[PDB]
């Protein structure tokens, strides 16, 4: 899991 | 804010810092985003998959 930016 | 990662597709610096790019799973390529190191502590697995196919092409 990853933060979108 | 957090979504699931399918696999990192590619890798590159910009302004002297290390981004990869993301496909997002359940998502196409158009929804792919680049994402700097910070954002991708949990996705330790992928990116070591990542660096693997890198070092076998090489």
């Amino acid at each position: 899991f990853a933060f979108k930016s | 804010d957090v979504f699931e990662v399918e696999k990192i597709l590619d890798m590159k610096t910009e302004g002297g810092k290390v981004l990869y790019k993301v496909r997002w799973k359940g998502y196409t390529s158009d929804d792919d985003t680049w994402e700097p190191e910070i954002h991708l502590e949990d996705c330790k697995e992928v990116l070591l998959e990542f660096r693997k196919k890198i070092a076998e092409n090489k």
